[PDB]
RNA sequence: CCCCGAAAGCUAUUUAGGUAGCGCCUCGGACGAAUACCAUAGGGGGUAGAGCACUGUUUCGGCACCGAUGCAAACUCCGAAUACCUAUGAGUACUAUCCGGGAGACAGACUGCGGGUGCUAACGUCCGUAGUCAAGAGGAAAACAAUCCAGACCGCCAGCUAAGGCCCCAAAAUCAUAGUUAAGUGGGAAACGAUGUGGGAAGGCAUAGACAGCUAUAGUCGAGUCGGCCUGCGCGGAAGAUGUAACGGG
């Protein structure tokens, strides 16, 4: 998990979403591309 | 001297009762301390006290808008180094009921021992029921 | 010919020509009324603190 | 007749900074109007219709008519002025045609 | 330490009688370091381009000649 | 590091920095251009860098143009020393930035790598910038 | 007890926390419109802005010059608003000026505007200009010389308003009509990041069937969908020491 300012999508496989206030990235191919805005 | 004081052996204090079920918690705070200050009469007086006794029940069935229920928080300081406790307003209704109307209407109160003996006219319950039939109180809708 | 001004506010801190053309308008105090001749010398006078008086024209 | 315009009277108490900025707050430009034989003609223009127009390239060379009321124009675009940092453009000139 | 910190005193130069205004003979008019201004009729020149009036009379400035001088001159 | 060859004096007044640039706001050499929205300074290492950027990235595939010249000189204390006693001792050059006034213009690239390139670049500067194109007028 | 009422500036000083002349206060005498505010008329300027004609400086081309393009407290082909000088004039006002008796003061402060210096730091320092304090009480900003409103002769258990306010502490609307916000944002903070929501101007594809999903562009279905620009209010970025402690409290 990646806890960052910026936080954006790397490759066709992540997504941005919204979890209780907090914008967050999942991807379905590589754990490593994991954010959460912080 | 045309202007009259109200006379304390001559105050007249009537007993109401008022059910808090799905009442918001300051918009009825206010108007118990309108009442227990005797605002509401011709014969008012600052340094007189003048209100009436109320009488609250189903206490615990008070409620709060927005994320207060979770988010408003209580505080306390016992004088040791260190010593600042905290609830919440939903562990706190849960656990006492009688000291959140305690402490929303000591806010509204004034500070000093008119107000100390103002406060004690208000009876708090938690349940449906009050120990209080002798005085015959009357139903108030506020 | 003639017109209305009244004072509306106070001129302890306004600059001197202000302070000037009230008392040249013959203006005393807050809610003073006086009747002037309208030519274009009071005119300026009155245009010149137009912020704190009011003209019945 | 491809490129219309319409126009209302800009008058001399609609003239000014503080009018012409009372004008673009209501969203509308100011454009004069001269040329051989008349004497100038103030009008204003809508700011949509303005932008459309110049996006197009034959806009430029290309008579246009600006239409207020009964009175027609026929003239070219001449001068533009556009806000140093938005680029919104801001009063306009036409040559009569 | 600076090597700065030198001025010298002030010289009160300028334009004394504007135009409209009456003299009388030997009111001084300009104090000037050039001849920024040249004189006129009834209007004299000391050694350091003062300009003067010789006659009483009223001040007027001009823009005159060729070269585009400017002019201060007193009418009777 | 742009600096004027040589300067008729050392040491200048601070100023204010006041009003929009209605000069040098038309995209006259180029193409398509970078501009400034606000106002602020600009330093001779910034405006290297910004240009190190645009040029590594559109690989000196068209020519850039810098519209932008520090000829303002700023002067520093030593450090440690008290107020008073003389004026400082220059130290960097830099150039007042009025809203809408043009830094970098490019020419001879297609948009879509000059946007990216101007996008790199804006990265660098500490003000808000905008792309801009030729216009007819 | 009654009346008026400053200054913390300039010049010089073995002078710098002293003093002297002038400026500012007061009292007496002379003399009244010679004074001021505003209108009209006459007048010089080189600042703000702007520009490249000079002095410097700057970028790209062509051949020091030529074409474009920027900059300047000690550059100017230009150039205001205000300020300042004079004359005439209505109205309002104990104004102006001259001669004498008595002084105090010559450590200032903050706020706004134009600046030098400093880091476009300081409740920093040095000038110009206006207000307040000094020497000024009352109401508001929780408390708060210098901010906002306002200038206290004495008395009244009368009335109207200013700034600021009208749920309770605590005087007055739990007033009325339309919208926005869900963050207790309101009631501390940036670059930057994001399908949070409201509004606006355009564009692409689309019931010869559009987007997503699914079967190997066709095909099942049944209306919208897609990606940008401008804008209102919000979200993250956001860690400190005695006690909640960044709405005065409820
Ligand atoms: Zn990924």
């Amino acid at each position: 998990m990646k806890v960052q300012a910026s936080v954006k999508k790397i490759c066709g496989s992540c997504k941005v979403i919204r979890r209780n206030g907090v914008i967050r990235v999942i991807c379905s191919a590589e754990p490593r591309h994991k954010q959460r805005q912080g | 001297m045309k202007t009259l004081s109200a006379k304390p052996a001559e105050v007249q204090h009537d007993w109401f009762v008022v059910d808090a079920t799905g009442k918001t918690l300051g918009r009825l705070a206010t108007e118990i301390a309108r009442r227990l200050r005797g605002k509401h009469k011709t014969s008012y007086t600052p340094h007189v006290d003048t209100g009436d006794y109320i009488i609250v029940i189903n206490a615990e069935q008070v409620q709060v808008t927005g994320n207060k229920a979770l988010d408003k928080k209580y505080y306390r300081h016992t004088e040791f180094p260190g010593g600042l406790k905290e609830t919440n307003f939903e562990k706190l209704v849960a656990h006492k009921p009688e000291e959140i109307f305690e402490r929303a209407v000591k806010g509204m109160l004034p500070k000093g021992p008119l107000g100390y003996a103002m406060i004690k006219k208000m009876k708090v319950y938690a349940g449906s029921e009050h120990p209080h039939a002798a005085q015959q109180p009357q139903v108030l809708d506020i | 010919k003639t017109i209305k001004v009244t004072q509306t506010k106070s001129s302890s801190h306004r600059l001197k020509n202000h302070k000037l053309c009230l008392q040249g308008l013959g203006l005393r105090r807050i809610g003073h009324t006086v009747e002037v001749q309208d030519t274009p010398s009071n005119r300026g006078m009155i245009n010149k603190v137009y912020y704190m008086v009011s003209v019945e024209e | 007749a491809n490129f219309v315009l319409n126009a209302q009277a800009r008058a001399e108490d609609k003239q000014g900074k503080g009018a012409s900025r009372r004008l673009r707050r209501e969203s509308l430009v100011p454009a004069i109007i001269y040329g051989g034989n008349a004497e100038p003609v103030a009008v204003t223009l809508e700011l949509r219709e303005l932008v459309k127009a110049l996006e197009s390239n034959v806009f430029f060379e290309e008579v246009v008519e600006i239409k207020v009321g009964d009175k027609v124009e026929n003239v070219k675009i001449q001068a533009l002025q556009r806000h140093p940092a938005k680029n919104t453009p801001m009063h306009a000139d036409f040559k009569r045609a | 330490s600076t090597k700065n910190g030198r001025d010298s005193n002030p010289k009160m130069l300028g334009v004394k009688v504007y135009g409209g205004q009456t003299v009388t003979a030997g009111n001084i008019i300009v104090r000037q370091r050039g001849t920024e201004f040249h004189a006129g009729a009834n209007v004299g020149m000391g050694r350091d381009h003062t300009l003067f009036a010789t006659a009483d009379g009223v001040v007027k400035f001009e823009v005159k000649g060729q070269f585009g001088r400017r002019y201060v001159k007193v009418e009777t | 590091m742009l600096q004027p060859k040589r300067t008729k004096f050392r040491k200048v007044h601070k100023g204010r920095n006041t009003g929009l640039a209605h000069r040098g706001s038309t995209v006259s050499f180029g193409s398509i251009a970078i501009k400034a929205t606000e106002r602020g300074r600009m330093t001779a290492r910034q405006i290297e860098a910004a240009r190190r950027t645009i040029s590594r990235r559109i690989k000196r595939g068209g020519k850039i143009f810098i519209r932008v010249f520090p000829d303002k000189p700023i002067t520093e204390k030593p450090l440690e020393v008290r107020m008073g006693n003389g004026k400082g001792n220059v130290e960097y050059w830099v150039c007042e930035i009025k809203p809408g006034k043009i830094l970098y213009e490019i020419e001879g690239v297609n948009e879509d790598l000059a946007r990216e390139a101007f996008a790199l670049a804006a990265a660098k500067l500490p003000f808000k910038t905008t792309i801009v194109t030729r216009t007819v007028m």
